[PDB]
């Protein structure tokens, strides 16, 4: 369909969820308004970085093919073929979704196509013997779930309630929680399953299930974007008390929650340790429909956000300057992802053409024998746009991961200021979070709230 | 390796005539029964569409077959060959495992191929919406979840654990069990297992001791594959619990020596369920009959060969099949032969409305599209080569009929019960896996 077409001597892949979901509607829709333009803007924004900085692949001119994948494995998978219609795809740069990125390693995986992920947390594609052409910079689910496990322990929260959204996410993370929770003496409830594509009365029967067990006030969420908005809004309706442990999926985006904002005031999301960037906050600002022709999507971001119309000679006045910025958590994992390979080809390129600093008539014909094995290797470096008094440096371990960098988000309702996201700890290798931020855990509020099955009995 | 036969139209297929190899092996020991048994059979019955005037006049049809070593990463890169150029095969047979079925259907339909499975139970596999040209010959494992439940239920067993392999199967089995189970409510499951994919040696040995945990749960449920129910039931006999543990097994347990071959003890009194089958005739006069020096076109029928025969020197040409006093014809050897006839059948009734008159293949349909093709397999009814009629659903699928097997000691499968609609179970196996017994009036 709609598909971004910057040239340049080697082209680089790209696949992000620009349009959410339609399930019995049409393929996907509406845009995403911090997964999807926002996360798209970062890549262009750190190959014009790339493209203009003289340590950094001088005379290359990098390339891209931003593909559509729009929260659907099968839509992914159908345009995936653009990038194995040379097979020249040097390597691609997607895959948010742990179902998407999935279906589409495998594909790559036949033409030696290596693959990075800025968002995969799924605690599977770190087996390199079904995928030994992937790398990603996001931790897996194996050190996410004992954050959520110790913290239920902190709470001493026993016997708690499990959601899980089908697909190969939830279910990865159900499993590695299941077995944490049992060597942590923690009980577990009966589990629910929600499927990729239900109805909204369906989404009623599960909360249901959850309140036939009425000593589990605490429900461990492992949904995706697209599936916690649903719970939540089955909350207000049906009206109960359920606080919430989230997994990724939430993360600190305000839209999950906009709207039914009432029934997840108690609710704890962890979410993945960035810091904004500065550089890209000017350049996401400073942008229009008009002068942004490089995007074929922006003109349809247009018109939800700032909302008006192309045909009734509408818009054409706001602008992004004037209204806050909200930076996407992930950001930062976006233009490292990019930064990646970035280091490698000029890693690459010193070392197969040692002679000039353009293309040797050797690096044409792209391989991912020996890229990738030698991409997989030390390709330790800064990491861009890198605040002051900080020691961030991007690598890959032996399995193509990240460090296991995590933070605690908390919901807050304070007055004069509707609600708002506030961190309130953080996860280096043990918990460290304050309990005088949490509104519900303070010693001035009352007993906090728990979820034991059997009161204990004294002596 | 490829056993591609020159025909004017060929046919996919995937038959898992190795195993799954540990180590950096993606190879293993070589399958005797699952894989070899139905790859001549697709053979068999290609050599019979070719035969008779009344399919496909003057039309042969050729063979694209492939192997899988029973590995899901192994299976996508065989399957490659099939849409090389369209980067030219009609249809492809899918191949008998749950999980490799998937990766192969989920790639096949972007180039447009249908595929026809004839030993893959995945309840997944039936979403249309993410497998639009998947289409099956056998029941979903979602109606032997609900067989299960009623087995149990007239046995009068309440306590029962599940063990579970890794893959789409496993997993999608024990799941639609529990959840059917508590739809009941009649029976209860103690504990779920998991079987990793490369787990060590004493691995299996800690899955027989966490059923030994709970000693009440007499009946154990297990949803493994071909190669995991032999080890389980061997670490069965190095804990020395022969007898105390019932074994309920799922198709993939159906009338097969290799899961009892040298372990006639553990296995006594175990109760599987089979879908319908019957003896065909044809297939028992063409494997007996097939030697060396004959059948060339299959490579792996040297190794096969050897690894039966000698069970070591002296490779002699002189023994037979029949004589090995181990030819069973496996039960899913029939869902094969109407497997290619189904598809047979559609590229029949395809060539006659597209091309009026012209006997041999017109060229108004040579570029044969899948999308086309998929609607007239959907349609196809007619009778197989035992008897039983062929018809799919909208979602591909096949009707719910199975039969319920016991095994006796006189070491032979015998037929205890069927599963038409709701049971016909009849009275062996013993009463018990009973927990909370009755505390007296
Ligand atoms: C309960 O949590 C508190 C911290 O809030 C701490 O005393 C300990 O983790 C738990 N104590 C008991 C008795 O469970
Ligand atoms: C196939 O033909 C039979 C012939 O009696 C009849 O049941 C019906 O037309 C078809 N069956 C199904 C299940 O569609
Ligand atoms: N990591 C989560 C969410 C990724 C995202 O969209 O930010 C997942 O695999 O579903
Ligand atoms: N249908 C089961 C059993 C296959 C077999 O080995 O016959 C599966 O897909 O694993």
């Amino acid at each position: 369909k709609k598909v971004l077409t910057l040239e340049g001597d080697l082209v680089l892949g790209g696949l992000f969820p620009v349009h959410q979901k339609g399930g019995p509607a049409e393929d996907c829709g509406p845009v995403n308004e911090h997964r999807g333009i926002q996360r798209l803007e970062a890549m262009l924004f750190a190959l014009d970085r790339i493209n203009r900085d003289p340590h950094l692949l001088p005379g290359v001119r990098l390339g891209a093919h931003i593909l559509d994948s729009c929260s659907k494995d099968t839509h992914a998978l159908e345009q995936a073929l653009d990038f194995v219609r040379a097979s020249a795809i040097t390597g691609v740069i997607g895959g948010s979704y742990s179902d998407v990125s999935i279906q589409v390693a495998n594909l790559l995986r036949l033409f030696q196509i290596p693959q990075i992920s800025y968002a995969s947390t799924s605690a599977k594609l770190s087996d390199k013997s079904r995928y030994d052409y992937f790398a990603r910079t996001v931790p897996p689910d194996f050190f996410q779930a004992k954050a959520m496990a110790e913290i239920l322990r902190f709470f001493n929260w026993t016997y708690v309630s499990t959601v899980a959204s089908e697909g190969d996410y939830g279910e990865t993370g159900i499993e590695a929680f299941e077995l944490e929770a049992r060597a942590r003496n923690i009980c577990v409830a009966t589990s629910e399953k929600v499927g990729r594509a239900m109805s909204r009365a369906a989404f009623e029967g599960v909360v249901r299930a959850l309140l036939q067990k009425p000593s589990a006030r605490v429900a461990v969420l492992f949904t995706r974007s697209e599936d916690a908005r649903e719970l939540l809004a089955a909350s207000q309706r049906l009206n109960a008390s359920f606080t919430w442990v989230a997994s990724d999926g939430w993360g600190a985006l305000e839209s999950v929650v906009a709207g039914s904002e009432g029934a997840a005031e108690g609710a704890i999301t962890i979410e993945l340790a960035s810091y904004p960037i500065s550089d890209f906050a000017s350049y996401f600002q400073s942008l229009d429909p008009w002068n942004n022709s490089r995007n074929p999507w922006f003109r349809e971001f247009w018109e939800q956000r700032f909302r008006c119309s192309f045909r009734q000679r509408d818009c054409a006045a706001h602008s992004l300057r004037a209204v806050p910025f909200e930076q996407e958590s992930k950001i930062m994992f976006v233009v490292n992802a990019v930064y990646a390979m970035a280091h490698a080809l000029h890693n690459m390129h010193r070392a197969l053409c040692p002679n000039t600093t353009r293309l040797c008539d050797a690096m044409r014909p792209v391989n991912g024998r020996r890229l990738y094995k030698d991409f997989v290797l030390n390709v330790k470096f800064d990491a861009p746009f890198r605040p002051a008094d900080t020691h961030n440096e991007v690598r890959f371990d032996r399995f193509g991961d990240g460090i296991g960098r995590y933070n605690i988000f908390t919901y807050l309702r304070a007055g004069s200021g509707r609600y708002r996201y506030q961190k309130v700890g953080y996860w280096a290798e043990g918990l460290t979070l304050d309990t005088s931020l949490i509104p519900w855990a303070s010693p001035s509020a009352g007993p906090l709230p728990a979820s034991r099955c059997s009161e204990p009995c004294l002596q | 390796n490829s056993i591609r036969i020159d025909g004017d139209i060929t046919l996919g297929g995937l038959f898992p005539v190795h195993g799954r190899g540990s180590e950096g092996k993606p190879c293993g020991e070589l399958k005797k029964e699952k894989g070899i048994h139905r790859l001549e059979a697709m053979l068999f019955a290609l050599d019979r569409i070719n035969n008779d005037p009344d399919l496909l006049p003057n039309i042969t049809l050729g063979a694209r077959i492939l192997d899988t070593c029973s590995r899901d990463t192994h299976a996508l890169e065989q399957s490659l060959t099939f849409v090389q150029a369209l980067i030219r095969v009609v249809g492809v047979i899918g191949a008998s495992g749950s999980s490799v079925s998937i990766m192969v259907a989920n790639i096949l339909r972007l180039f447009k191929i249908p595929q026809i499975s004839y030993a893959s139970t995945a309840p997944d596999l039936s979403d249309n919406s993410r497998y639009d040209f998947f289409s099956r010959v056998v029941p979903s494992d979602t109606y032997q979840a609900q067989a299960m439940v009623d087995i149990v239920r007239a046995l009068k067993w309440n306590y029962v654990s599940t063990v579970a392999s890794e893959g789409s199967y496993g997993e999608s089995g024990v799941e639609a069990f529990i959840q059917k189970s508590r739809e009941d409510g009649g029976v209860c499951i103690a504990q779920s297992v998991k079987i990793p994919r490369e787990p060590k040696a004493g691995e299996f040995d800690k899955i027989i001791r966490r059923l030994l945990e709970t000693s009440n749960a007499r009946a154990v449920i297990i949803f493994a594959n071909e190669d995991d129910i032999r080890r389980v039931l061997e670490a069965a006999r190095r804990a020395n619990q022969t007898g105390h543990f019932f074994w309920m097994g799922s198709d993939s347990w159906g009338s097969k020596i290799a899961p009892v071959l040298h372990l006639e003890e553990v296995a006594e009194g175990a109760v599987t369920i089979l879908p319908k089958r019957m003896s065909v005739r044809g297939f028992d006069r063409y494997f007996s009959s097939r030697t060396l020096d004959n059948n060339r076109r299959n490579i792996w029928f040297a190794e096969f060969w050897e690894d039966n025969f000698h069970c070591v020197k002296k490779c002699t040409n002189r023994e037979r099949i029949g004589q090995d006093s181990a030819y069973e014809q496996e039960g899913k050897v029939q869902f094969v032969i109407d497997a290619v006839y189904a598809m047979g059948h559609a590229l029949h009734a395809m060539h006659r409305d597209l091309c009026p008159g012209r006997v041999g293949l017109c060229p108004r349909m040579d570029p044969v599209d899948g999308t086309q093709l998929l609607k007239y397999i959907r349609n196809v009814n007619f009778s197989g080569i035992a008897g039983n009629p062929v018809t799919f659903n909208e979602n591909g699928d096949a009707p719910g009929r199975y039969d319920i097997y016991q095994y006796q000691l006189r070491a032979e499968y015998k037929v205890i019960g069927s599963w038409t609609d709701h049971l016909h179970l009849r009275i062996q196996q013993l009463p018990r896996s009973i927990c909370s017994l009755p505390c007296q009036p």
